[PDB]
């Protein structure tokens, strides 16, 4: 997943 | 007229600029949503690894904003980057929606190592590890790239990946009072902090925007690394990394702030 706008994989 | 964002002043980039240190000749890759052409940016090149988005233009805004913190041009308009003469390369690994795959990010890191980038800015993360991502960070590091990554915006006391990997320098966010921003991830592996609240930078549509996050802190550090590289062209990625940490302004616990607030003046003196 993610921080704010950028996520990548869970 | 040109404005100097509070964060650029806070990290003392103008003092470095006064010594003639602007990041000239240093290649910096921004692994993000792209970088849009902008009157206050000079983009030297790049590549895209996002299927369906062949150009390096930015359909999100995030990459363009990050790029301007590193290298917005020193002129009579807009804002001013930490390293206004750095050579910016747009490596698009995230799409307009802001998401990407580990495969695309790894392709970007390989590109950075294969094409002579000295610094790679990764204002991105995930709460989960990936061996692919780890290998790509390690490979880029072995090829001379300083990988700088955001700690994350969950507010928790552990940091996101890839920042959590040893060979990535992890950057958290401070506010205008040099306090940790409440959203800024901290903990084991945190190297350093930089301004990440109300950061004004370049934005698509030839305009400017103020945004918050560890994504905005990270490019202050990538920019500072470019200043150190210009001053010391023979220095390796790890030497630059440690020097930034050793000259940072201590803020208290290394658990909350790492080595402290990046200081471009101290790092280039
Ligand atoms: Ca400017
Ligand atoms: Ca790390």
């Amino acid at each position: 997943v993610a921080l704010x706008p950028v996520a990548l994989x869970p | 007229a040109q404005s100097v964002p509070w964060g650029i002043s806070r990290v003392q980039a103008p003092a470095a600029h006064n010594r003639g240190l602007t990041g000239s000749g240093v290649k910096v890759a921004v692994l993000d949503t792209g970088i849009s052409t902008h009157p206050d940016l000079n983009i030297r090149g790049g590549a895209s690894f996002v299927p369906g988005e062949p150009s390096t233009q930015d359909g999100n805004g995030h990459g363009t904003h990050v790029a301007g913190t590193i290298a917005a041009l020193n002129n009579s308009i807009g804002v001013l980057g930490v390293a206004p003469s750095a050579e910016l390369y747009a490596v698009k690994v995230l799409g307009a929606s802001g998401s990407g795959s580990v495969s695309s990010i790894a392709q970007g890191l390989e590109w950075a190592g294969n094409n002579g980038m000295h610094v790679a800015n990764l204002s991105l993360g995930s709460p989960s590890p990936s061996a692919t991502l780890e290998q790509a960070v390690n490979s880029a590091t072995s090829r001379g790239v300083l990988v700088v990554a955001a700690s994350g915006n969950s507010g928790a006391g552990s940091i996101s990946y890839p920042a959590r990997y040893a060979n990535a320098m992890a950057v958290g966010a401070t506010d205008q009072n040099n306090n940790r921003a409440s959203f800024s991830q901290y903990g084991a592996g945190l190297d350093i902090v930089a301004p990440g609240v109300n950061v004004q930078s370049t934005y698509p549509g030839s305009t400017y925007a103020s945004l918050n996050g560890t994504s905005m802190a990270t490019p202050h550090v990538a920019g500072a690394a470019a200043l150190v590289k210009q001053k010391n062209p023979s220095w390796s990625n790890v030497q630059i990394r440690n020097h930034l940490k050793n000259t940072a302004t201590s803020l208290g616990s290394t658990n909350l702030y790492g080595s402290g607030l990046v200081n471009a003046e101290a790092a280039t003196r």
